[PDB]
């Protein structure tokens, strides 16, 4: 959606494409020009090998998703960034159950019959030492060989309170103490691995400045892998946590169901531009043209016409793990 | 195991039942 | 935050259906609510002092187990 | 030491290694509560194009 | 804690080492631990201050 193949005679389509579009007929040249595709069919180009392509000189531009990095910025020039994107990290959502079988769940259900199985069986010994016949001997169970009876099924029911809440307490804590991310902070140090997308900076700030192992980080071709490498989750060959920027995922949660949630805010905020070349003369003059396309909110009204999709679906916004008992559990 | 203690304690008073109604039948 | 575990849904709950249960006791009994505090404490009304106590004993599990759960994560939140 | 109230501030946001140097001349009655939210490094600053 | 060798892999606390060994380099190169977190050490003394 962003920049693409096309059939089309300009020959490229998408979003930035069209912000580059508008911004030529804002200046008073008219400015002959053509579009080069740069990499396969199969993956995403390498942006390190994109903008080394223009340092070398064999393209006088690179228009699309770039990002301003603290190396691209050093070896050509960027225009104003036009649209603010950063490194966010996506993960999937926290399912907390919640059922009356959440609340018998610390026992087997052979046990839920067992226990209530050796209260009647029990129970039923006291009609030895002793429907609505039946009732009598719990006004007699209330508080010789009977009271020995009555000494032993004590210290069954301190052990099975004794129990169910040492598995209600296993539950509740191992519910609360699995493999959990909240910021970028709970995936540098819980060594899951992460996946990223192919041929960007964020496989090269990573490793640079985050200090992540280079077995950790893996790449990913298209966005059906963007799902098969979560729902597999850390295990199966899949990945924790995928780290994209911003506008990338802002397409993944419309696109997808409300199944995911950026866990974290934007630990890098820097935006994309255009790729230059150094010291060109041009630079200065869309720099002008984008600041006169932003303030004339021309650069919102391209956004609704390819990036429409924004939904919230607020599954949850921040949700403190807390006690939080099931309002199922005591339905 | 909790429930082995659950059989001996209760089979034990069967027999101390059982010897009080082979002494009910000694009266 | 000593009152944290069982979120405050579930207290009015709790001690409303307290009372409700403790109806119970009045129906199988100033001078009638008095002695309806005699049996609430310690047949067919006798019935239901065996089911709540099953009751609040879950209660008494769950919530050790929801403070169980909050004190010894809150030593491993980082 | 007057906190958020009486004029003070909440929290101090700094470099590192000015915290690294405040740290050690105090005791430890300050933390670094987070990590680093934007590291990027010091360098020298030439002119451009030189 | 720790109670083995992958332990140590996976909680990602600093390690001691000795300096100038083959550990250096075999933690580094088998059991993809990061180099920041093998610290050298050069005598018996801070053997155990690094304790
Ligand atoms: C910093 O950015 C540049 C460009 O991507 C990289 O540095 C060198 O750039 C020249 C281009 O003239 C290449 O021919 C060299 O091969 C690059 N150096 C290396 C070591 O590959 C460099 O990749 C970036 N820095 C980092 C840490 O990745
Ligand atoms: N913003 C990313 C995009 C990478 C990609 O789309 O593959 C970059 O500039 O590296
Ligand atoms: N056995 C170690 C000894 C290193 C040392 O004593 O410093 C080695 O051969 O590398």
């Amino acid at each position: 959606d962003y920049v693409s193949k096309d059939k089309n005679p300009p020959g490229v389509r998408g979003y930035c494409i069209d912000v580059f579009e508008a911004a030529i007929e804002l200046l008073p040249y008219p400015v002959p020009r053509t579009y080069i595709l740069y990499g396969d069919g199969k993956r995403n180009p390498s942006y390190d090998n994109l903008v080394n392509e223009v340092v070398a000189d064999n393209f006088d531009v690179a228009v699309g998703d770039i990002t301003i990095v603290t190396n691209r910025t050093r070896y050509v020039d960027f225009t104003q960034p036009f649209i603010e994107s950063g490194l966010v990290v996506v993960a999937p959502v926290k399912e907390a159950k919640s059922s009356p079988w959440s609340f018998l769940k610390p026992f087997t259900i052979e046990m839920w019959a067992v226990t209530g199985g050796f209260f009647l069986f029990v129970g039923a010994m006291v009609w030895i030492l002793e429907q609505l016949i039946t009732i009598f001997w719990f006004s007699f169970s209330t508080m010789s060989l009977g009271r020995f009876v009555l000494i032993i099924w004590l210290f069954v029911v301190l052990i099975i309170n004794s129990s169910y809440t040492a598995s209600l307490t296993s539950i509740l804590t191992i519910r609360q103490l699995t493999s959990r991310i909240e910021g970028i902070d709970s995936l540098v140090t819980s060594n899951e691995p992460i996946g990223v997308q192919d041929g960007t900076f964020a496989r090269n700030y990573l490793i640079n400045e985050l200090n992540i192992l280079p077995s950790r980080i893996v790449p990913l071709k298209d966005e059906e892998q963007y799902l098969s490498a979560l729902q597999r989750g850390p295990n199966a060959g899949g990945v924790a946590a995928i780290v994209d920027e911003l506008p990338y995922i802002e397409v993944l949660l419309t696109n997808s169901n409300c199944k995911f949630r950026t866990v974290g805010q934007e630990f890098t905020r820097t935006g994309w531009g255009f790729a230059f070349q150094r010291d060109s003369p041009l630079a200065v003059d869309m720099s002008t043209a984008i600041l006169q396309l932003s303030e004339e909110g021309e650069l919102e009204k391209i956004h609704r016409k390819w990036l429409n999709y924004k939904h919230e679906c607020s599954m949850q916004i921040s949700n403190s793990e807390d006690s939080q008992l099931s309002l199922k559990s005591f339905w | 195991g909790l429930f082995l203690i659950c059989g001996i304690t209760c089979f034990m008073a069967l027999t101390v039942f059982f010897w009080r109604v082979f002494w009910q039948y000694q009266r």
